[PDB]
Parts: structure tokens; sequence; C-alpha cells
């Protein structure tokens, strides 16, 4: 369907096998099939029409906001309280697309889980590489800021972080 | 005593000339609408006290108490406000003679500023 993007939303195709009846028998579930299609599957594909034909009068549409970047804390002087203001609603934006990005994967993950069945440790391997290197780097970006976090907290946390780095990196060519 | 002895100081003068440049409170002001408040609720308790109808009897007398405190209010919001006014004007002549003593800093950027991490867990 158009509801979603099917790349961000990936599917495997879907192999259904040809029925096969070896019996002459006839099968219930056949029967049942027809009768809910009959009974139900009818009147509502009738309903979903004329409420769709009434919908169509009435067309009318909505948008998505959109925010131009600015300057970040970073580039924010100390206790330049606009700039400060500007930079911290972008980086909580920020967080929050993140967060959304992460739940997305994770649905990946659940899904294929799902799908794949009893064969879910080998088939859903590569859904899980991805979902470990994406929560490994939210955590290391927003693991331990707290109750009260801030653009300045995660700033200092990424200084921390960068001289880590830097140290490990110099001791190693020591 | 900060602003006593001020030169150029007239004793015993309520509002001087030199409160005349600014601008005068509004009569709509809240401070002087609160003002009204506490007249009229000076003139119910008088009411209460002397035992007549709170609300009703004593409409001329209610009427000078919210009058009073009104006027006097204005008159103390003109004073209050020369006051400090002549605070901010010191202190920045103040600060405009003594650069050595409030000098201006360079503003370095979070970018460049370290602070330490503490972690919450
Ligand atoms: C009865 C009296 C009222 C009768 C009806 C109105 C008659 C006058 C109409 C008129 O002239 O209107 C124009 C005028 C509009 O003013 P403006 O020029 O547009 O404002 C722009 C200013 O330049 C700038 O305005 P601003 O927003 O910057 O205001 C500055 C504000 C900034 O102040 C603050 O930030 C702090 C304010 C609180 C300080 C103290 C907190 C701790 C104490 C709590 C109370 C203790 C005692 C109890 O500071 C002050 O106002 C200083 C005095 C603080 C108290 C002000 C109270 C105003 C109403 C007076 C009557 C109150 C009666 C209460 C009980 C009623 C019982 C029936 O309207 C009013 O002033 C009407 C105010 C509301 C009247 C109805 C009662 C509301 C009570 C609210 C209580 C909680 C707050
Ligand atoms: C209204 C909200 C006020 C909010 C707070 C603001 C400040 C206070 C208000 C100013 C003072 C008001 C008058 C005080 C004395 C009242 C005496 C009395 O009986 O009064 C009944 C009186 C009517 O009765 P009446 O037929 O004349 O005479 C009956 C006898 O007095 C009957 O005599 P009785 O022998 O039966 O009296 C026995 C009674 C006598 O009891 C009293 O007299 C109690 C009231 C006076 C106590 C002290 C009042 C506050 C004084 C300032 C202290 C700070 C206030 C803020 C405190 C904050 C923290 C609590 O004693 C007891 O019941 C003893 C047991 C209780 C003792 C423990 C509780 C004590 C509470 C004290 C604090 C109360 C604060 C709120 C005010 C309550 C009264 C309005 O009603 C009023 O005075 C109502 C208030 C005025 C309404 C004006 C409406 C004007 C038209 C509409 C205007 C619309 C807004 C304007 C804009 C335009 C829009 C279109
Ligand atoms: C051409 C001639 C024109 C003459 C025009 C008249 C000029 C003014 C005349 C003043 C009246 C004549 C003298 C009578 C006594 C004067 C008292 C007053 O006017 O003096 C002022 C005094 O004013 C009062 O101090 C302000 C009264 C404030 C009342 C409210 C106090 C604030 C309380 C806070 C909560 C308020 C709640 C609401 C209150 C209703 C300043 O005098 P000052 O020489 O400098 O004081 C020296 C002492 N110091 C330095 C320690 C201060
Ligand atoms: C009668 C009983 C006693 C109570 C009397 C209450 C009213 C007293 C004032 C009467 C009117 C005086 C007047 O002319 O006020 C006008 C003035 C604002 O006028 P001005 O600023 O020039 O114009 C607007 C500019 N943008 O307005 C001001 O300056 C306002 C200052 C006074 C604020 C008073 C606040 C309310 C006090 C309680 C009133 C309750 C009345 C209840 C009456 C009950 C009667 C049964």
């Amino acid at each position: 369907p158009d509801s979603w993007d099917k790349d961000v939303y990936p599917e495997p195709p879907r192999r259904t096998p040809a029925p096969a009846p070896q019996t002459s028998l006839p099968n219930p579930v056949t029967y049942l099939t027809k009768i809910f299609d009959l009974l139900v599957d009818r009147p509502v594909t009738l309903a979903r029409e004329f409420i769709e034909q009434q919908h169509a009068k009435n067309r009318y549409y909505y948008y998505h906001r959109e925010f131009r970047r600015v300057p970040d804390i970073t580039e924010c002087e100390e206790k330049d309280i606009l700039c400060m203001f500007e930079a911290e609603m972008q980086w909580r934006r920020d967080y929050k697309v993140d967060q959304e990005i992460v739940n997305i994967i994770q649905e990946r993950l659940k899904a294929c889980q799902q799908r794949e069945g009893e064969s879910y440790r080998q088939n859903c391997a590569k859904e899980l590489e991805q979902f470990t290197q994406v929560s490994k780097a939210f955590q290391d970006r927003y693991s331990d800021l707290g109750a009260h976090y801030s653009a300045r907290k995660c700033l200092a946390k990424q200084k921390q972080r960068m001289l880590a780095e830097r140290k490990a990196a110099k001791e190693a060519a020591a | 005593t900060m602003m006593s002895g001020r030169p150029g100081r007239v004793p015993l003068q309520f509002l001087p000339n030199e409160a005349r440049s600014l601008p005068p409170p509004k009569l709509t002001d809240p401070r002087l609408v609160y003002m009204g408040f506490l007249g009229y609720c000076s003139g119910l308790i008088d009411n209460a006290i002397r035992r007549r109808p709170v609300v009703s009897a004593g409409l001329h007398r209610q009427l000078l108490y919210v009058t009073s405190f009104v006027f006097f209010g204005y008159y103390l919001l003109k004073r209050q406000d020369y006051m400090y006014a002549l605070r901010d004007h010191d202190m920045f002549a103040y600060v405009k003679s003594h650069p050595e003593d409030f000098p201006e800093k360079d503003k370095k950027t979070y970018g460049e500023i370290l602070e330490e991490f503490h972690p919450v867990r």
C-alpha cells in the first residue's frame, strides 16, 4: 500500500504455496472463508466505498512543518541566552527525531522476528546488526544525561569522549 | 545610607525638579489600581467595625478612602520611579568611569569552554 514507504518499512516478498489437496473431503476452511467473504467482506467493502465517495467531495490537505537549521551550542557564546535558546530547542528536536529513528529500527526487528517465525535466529541477523549499531550510537549520545538533560551536558559528554579517544589513540601510537 | 548625602540633594524634598524628565505613571497603572483596592478594603473594614451595612452604607466615605489612597499612591509611585532611575544613572556612570574595575571580557564559545560531565546513573 501507498500509505507508508516500503523502503523505510521493508517487507520480504510473500511466497504462498498453491493448495494441493489429496482427499475428496470438502474443506471446512474454504467453505467458511466463502461464507466470511459473502457475509462480511462485501458489506464492509460497500460501506467503505460509500465513505470514500463522501470523502472525495471534501478533499483538503495538510502539510509537514519544516524547521531551518540554526547555530548549535558549540557556536553559541557563553551565556548568550538567545543563541543558547535556539540551540537548545534544535537539540531537543534532534533528540526526538533520533528517538523515532530507534523506534523504527525496533519495529523492523520485531516484525522480522514474527515473520520469520521458527527460523528467526538465522534469518533476522541482518536486522539485529542494524539495531545493535543504532542502539550503540544512541546510547553513546544520550546514555546518562539525566532528568535535566541539556545541550550543554551532551556537549560536555562529547568533549569527554573525544578526549578519551584522543588519549587512547596517543597511547596506542606510543 | 547609600543614596543619602548624594551630591546636590535638597533636604526634605519629596520630589526634586530633576524627576520631571521621567515618564509619569499612567493613571491606569496596576499599582495605582492596587492602591485604590486598599482604599476600598479600608472603607469596607470601617463599615464592618462601625456595624453599618458593609457594602451599602457610607458611599461618600468609601469614595474618599479610595480617592485619598489613589492620590498618595500616585505620588509615591513617582518618587519610587525617580529613586530607581537615580540608582541606575549612578551605577552606569560609575561603570563608565571605572573601566579598569569593569573590564570587557573576551567571549569564549561552548566549543572552546571545557566543562566536566557528571553522568546520572
Ligand atoms: C471578598 C473577597 C475578599 C478577599 C480578600 C481581600 C481582603 C479582604 C477584603 C476587604 C475587607 C472586606 C470586609 C471585611 C469585613 C466583612 C464583615 C462582614 O460581615 O462582611 C459581610 C458583608 C455583607 O454582610 P452585611 O449584610 O453587610 O453585614 C453582615 C454582618 O457583617 C455580619 O456580622 P456577624 O456578626 O455575623 O459577623 C461574624 C463574623 C465576622 O467575620 C468577618 O467579618 C470576617 C471577615 C473579616 C476578616 C478580615 C478580613 C481581611 C482583612 C485584611 C487581612 C488580610 C486579607 C488577606 C489574607 C490572606 C491570607 C488568609 O465572624 C465569624 O464568622 C467568626 C468565625 C470566623 C473566624 C475565622 C476566619 C477569619 C478569616 C479572616 C480572613 C478573611 C480574608 C478574606 C475576606 C473575607 C471577608 C470579605 O460582605 C462583604 O463585605 C463582602 C465583601 C465585599 C464585596 C463587594 C462587592 C462589590 C460589588 C461587586 C464587585 C465586583 C468586582 C469589581 C470589578 C467590577 C466587576 C463588574
Ligand atoms: C517653591 C516651593 C515649593 C515647595 C514644594 C514642597 C517641596 C517638598 C516639601 C515636603 C514637605 C515639607 C517638609 C515636611 C516633611 C517632609 C518629609 C518628606 O517630604 O521628605 C522626604 C521623605 O520621604 C519619605 O521618606 C518617603 C515616604 C514613603 C512612605 C511609604 C514608605 C514605603 C513603605 C514600603 C511599602 C509601601 C506600602 C504602601 C504605602 C502606602 C525626603 O526627605 P529627606 O531629606 O531626603 O529624608 C532624610 C532622612 N533620610 C535620609 C534618612 C531618608
